[PDB]
């Protein structure tokens, strides 16, 4: 089957929701697979919660050796980063999704 | 995060050496200011100062090397740059 | 001594985030199914009626209990009056009071312990409505008939201004106030029923 | 003759493999190991004349997938104004219910698609329906233009409808104005 | 209470201690534009039908909530599903045929007349007294409060309407009104 | 200091709550409810990190942008920080507490 | 493309944490809303 | 694009300050001249080096860091604008 289908609806569900500023898909190395940004802002976006993720997943570790991490999510005065982590030993993956909390629909 | 060598005029044992203390570099700190100090101090220590390291992701340089004493990596997306001069 | 805690001026405003954090996080299962995201006369009431009802089955209109707003300070306080801010659909100013003392708390969906604000009357809250045109004005009515007004910006337990028996105070409990919406060019006037046997309206420009 | 891939001629091209195989007796409504029908898939991969050949030769426009997308669903995603619009002279439900209540108007918007968006507005798609997940079609909407187009739809109905319509006839015959003097 | 009618601004429903209401003018302060009768306890709440602004329900503290309409002085309907004093009344926003009421005994009664003009399609019962009631003006919420002090909300199900529209919510509830008022006036009509 | 007190008190009360710690900007924690003083400084010496990391992030994106509320999510236990210019407010909870 | 249930399945990835997106996304409105609470306040205040 | 001249935002200086001054000028030429950071360095230190007694080493980027063993009097960071300029002279 093509999973370019689920991929597409999962990605589209994700962008419906309110403020939604866009959604990106990276890799273990920090370099995006699919992104609805401009390739500078994915780039950025992508090496910044690579390198952030990496740092936080170590703390956990640290804090609590039987303990992973599971869900991210900063949130700034304008704009809040939802980040989905998975550490698979085939596969690290994280989910980034850009949105606006304070926009009004 | 693998060692990406952009340039390098080394040695492959002393290439195994940068990227190790820089990784255990990365570990300890979070400043890649921090990290520089950490690299140049350890590579005082090992391999015959003066060395200099610069980390970070955005920054155009050109110095002069000793022969065998140059490298620019990267770890991830930090750029880490490795030279011994003086 | 001076506890390091009065040093940081922001710790009430990340101790309200933090209390929004956790009730947030307590109530997302209980908000999540709301909005259905998938992760002697009883006696008398007609048995066939009853079982049309039955019969509907889900169809039936039916209700289903989904939080409480409660506070060991409210504790003990008939509630007299609530009021959805006109502006804000999801903050409930409520006035408990049974002359009894009477309690005003600015009650949302981030806090069902504690109200966001809360406030002090001499007496016992009858009446509250919210303005149109200014939600953080509340006037109220309370029980030994003054008409009040309340600026919520201030967050201060004084009202704004009151009625005094000079000013047309009821001489007995006023029990309705509502606002009048007669376009925004306009001023916004308060009208007021007690059991005195006076309907009073009350132009704000002029105290 | 070996029983030519109605699918595989559409991920092709093959258009004139498609109307072979209808006529020799291929499954027009055929569904793949995800329930894909012919003629969703000629919707996800573009192919605009497969479409049409299914659509003349009897697929269903309101055929959908397991999961309860359906062709005109996966039309909004591809964004194609064109693949849109002969879907719904097809007969499409302009508010069919996709997977967790959503309809193309609010998958249009999703996307921000303003050209899908527009054609549905047009083809009387309603802007107050809700998702499973609490949102409207404004919401959903990623472009402030398409978010005002929602809105002004919200308010005006019917007539706001035949305006946006004409100003899409008008774009459209402006768009193709610029084609044939380039 | 006082309910100030839609139509205009200056008219407007007051109700009284003897079981009187009062349509009023603000720009007439002598006398009350019409008087309504029937019940025989204090009328606690009053309050035009946001639908149609003719038609105005009240509650009272004669255990009865009393259907309204202007130009009868008498009641358009009278409820009574127990003997217990009906604090305050409040009228669906979402629905043309449904008033949620608040008992003395500590009682919320959902009612849709459309389909029970006796008793609400729905009832709950707590141990303490119930004082006043709103409804979410967004959502499908009744939030009622009482002595205890604290304020409880429910959700209803099956007694919404919001995809429904205005014009067919008036005339599902003339339909309603039609069928179960008594025809009292059409005796009269044929013999002039 | 009374509604402080009171908020504390509040937020000890709620569910899932499993412990409580406010560290001023030079990495001394000011308050704890953990009844041991290590995880206390093993929280106040990791987190507070990464609450700068995540502002460092914030203004790498725009400059104009600070950090202001950082929530980690893991298998067991979840980590809400807010972090001002003069301390930090740091707590674990249990965010699967309102499923029990 | 890799295929569903394939190494690195995006998809299934994608569908694993889908739920705690939207989630999240649920949570964002009423803590905004209730943050305008008291900053949209102002803008009625002047 | 704002010709308004960004001063020298000097953060460190460990030389003379007449060929402090110097730096400065080689900088803002070399800025003027290289849009890429590459070049302003390779461009920087080769002028330091004809006229400064080589061998300098320059550095210029937004964000990055350093720990160098320089030379004494032999030693500057500071900004135009946005942009950290280094140089020190080791060897």
């Amino acid at each position: 089957m093509v999973d370019i289908a689920a991929v597409d609806e999962t990605f589209k569900r994700l962008q419906s929701h309110k403020g939604v500023l866009g959604i990106i898909v990276i890799n273990a190395e920090g370099i995006a697979i699919r992104t609805t940004f401009d390739n500078d802002l994915t780039v950025q976006y992508a090496a910044l919660v690579s390198h952030f993720t990496v740092k936080a997943r170590s703390a956990v570790r640290k804090l609590d050796g039987d303990n992973d991490l599971k869900f991210l999510r900063i949130r700034s005065k304008k704009h809040e980063i939802m980040i989905a982590p998975e550490f698979e030993r085939s596969h690290e993956y994280y989910l980034v999704v850009v949105q606006d909390p304070s926009r009004e629909a | 995060s693998k060692a990406v060598i952009k340039n390098a005029d080394m040695s492959e044992e002393m290439q195994a050496d940068a990227v190790d203390c820089a990784t255990q570099a990365l570990e300890k700190y979070n400043i890649e200011k921090d990290i520089a100090a950490y690299i140049k101090k350890e590579f005082d220590r090992k391999h015959n100062p003066t060395w200099h390291c610069i980390v970070g992701r955005n920054f155009g340089s050109y110095v002069t090397h000793e022969t065998k004493h140059f490298i620019y990596f990267y770890l991830g997306q930090v750029a880490i740059l490795l030279f011994k001069s003086g | 001594v001076l506890d390091p805690l009065l040093s940081l001026r922001g710790l009430p405003d990340a101790l309200e985030l933090m209390d929004l954090a956790i009730n947030q996080n307590n109530y997302l299962q209980q908000l999540l199914l709301y909005r259905d995201i998938q992760p002697v006369a009883e006696s008398n009431w007609p048995e066939e009626l009853l079982q049309e009802l039955a019969d509907l089955g889900d169809d039936a209109p039916r209700m289903e209990h989904l939080w409480d707003w409660s506070c060991p300070l409210t504790a003990g306080k008939n509630v007299a009056c609530m009021g959805w801010n006109k502006a804000n659909p999801d903050l409930l100013a409520v006035g408990y009071g049974s002359e009894p003392r009477g309690l005003v708390a600015f009650w949302s969906l981030k806090n069902l312990q504690h109200p966001l604000w809360w406030f002090e009357v001499k007496a016992a809250v009858t009446a509250l409505d919210f303005s149109t045109y200014s939600p953080n004005l509340l006037a109220l009515g309370m029980y030994d008939g003054t008409v009040a007004i309340y600026d919520i910006k201030s967050r201060q337990g004084t009202p704004s201004m009151e009625s005094d028996v000079h000013s047309g105070k009821h001489s007995d409990p006023v029990w309705k106030v509502k606002w009048l919406d007669h376009g925004p060019e306009r001023d916004e006037p308060l009208v007021s029923i007690s059991t005195d046997g006076r309907v009073t309206q009350w132009s704000i420009a002029k105290g | 003759e070996e029983p030519i891939d109605i699918f595989q001629a559409i991920k092709e091209g093959d258009y004139e493999a498609v109307q072979i195989a209808l006529d020799r007796g291929a499954d027009i409504e055929q569904t793949s190991s995800g329930g894909v029908t012919p003629l969703i898939q000629a919707v996800q991969c573009g192919a605009e004349q497969a479409v049409e050949i299914l659509v003349q030769s009897g697929a269903d426009v309101h055929a959908a997938t397991r999961s309860g997308d359906t062709a005109l669903h996966w039309a909004a995603y591809g964004g194609g104004g064109a693949l849109v619009q002969l879907l719904l002279e097809a007969g499409a439900n302009v508010d069919a219910v996709g997977d967790l209540g959503n309809r193309p108007l609010h998958v249009a918007a999703s996307r921000g698609h303003d050209q899908v968006v527009g054609l549905l507005l047009t083809h009387n798609a309603h802007t107050a329906f809700k998702n499973a997940y609490g949102n409207t079609a404004l919401s959903l909407a990623t472009g402030a233009k398409a978010q005002a187009w929602i809105k002004r739809v919200a308010e005006g109905g019917p007539g706001e409808r035949s305006k946006l319509a004409a100003e899409l006839a008008a774009l459209e015959a402006e768009a193709d104005a610029k084609a044939a003097e380039r | 209470a006082f309910d100030f009618s839609g139509r205009d601004e200056r008219i407007y429903v007051a109700a009284t201690e003897d079981g009187w209401l009062h349509k009023c003018s603000t720009s007439y302060s002598e006398q009350y534009l019409e008087s309504y009768r029937g019940h025989m306890g204090p009328v606690y709440q009053v309050q035009f039908s946001p639908y149609k602004k003719d038609m105005f329900i009240s509650s009272s503290g004669d255990w009865t909530i009393r259907m309204w309409q202007e130009g009868r002085d008498t009641p358009l309907l009278t409820f009574q599903a127990s003997t217990n004093e009906i604090n305050d009344v409040q009228w669906c926003p979402t629905n043309s045929t449904v008033f949620g009421s608040v008992t003395a005994t500590g009682r919320l009664e959902i009612w849709d007349f459309a389909l029970s003009t006796v008793k609400p399609v729905m009832h709950q019962k707590t141990p303490a007294k119930l004082s006043c009631m709103l409804f979410a003006p967004n959502y499908p919420v009744v939030v009622c409060g009482g002595e205890d002090g604290t304020v409880k909300a429910y959700r209803l199900y099956n007694v919404s309407h919001e995809y429904d529209t205005l014009e067919e919510q008036l005339g599902r509830l003339d339909a309603v009104i039609k069928a179960n008022v008594m025809k009292k006036e059409t005796g009269q009509a044929g013999q002039a | 200091m009374s509604d402080i007190e009171s908020t504390l008190t509040r937020i000890q009360g709620h569910k899932g709550v499993i412990g409580v710690i406010i560290v001023n900007n030079q990495g001394v924690p000011l308050r704890s409810t953990f009844e041991h003083d290590a995880m206390t400084k093993q929280y106040a010496d990791l987190v507070p990190g990464l609450a700068d990391l995540a502002r460092n992030l914030v203004r790498d994106l725009d400059p104009q942008n600070d950090l202001e509320f950082l929530r980690i999510r893991s298998h067991k236990h979840e980590i809400m920080v807010a972090a001002k210019d003069d301390f930090v407010l740091l707590v674990i909870q249990d965010p699967n507490a309102a499923s029990t | 493309r890799r295929p569903r249930n394939a190494p690195g399945s995006v998809a299934d990835f994608l569908e694993r944490v889908r739920d705690q997106c939207e989630v999240a996304l649920v949570q964002n409105e009423i803590t905004n809303i209730f943050r305008d609470d008291l900053s949209s306040l102002n803008d009625e205040a002047d």
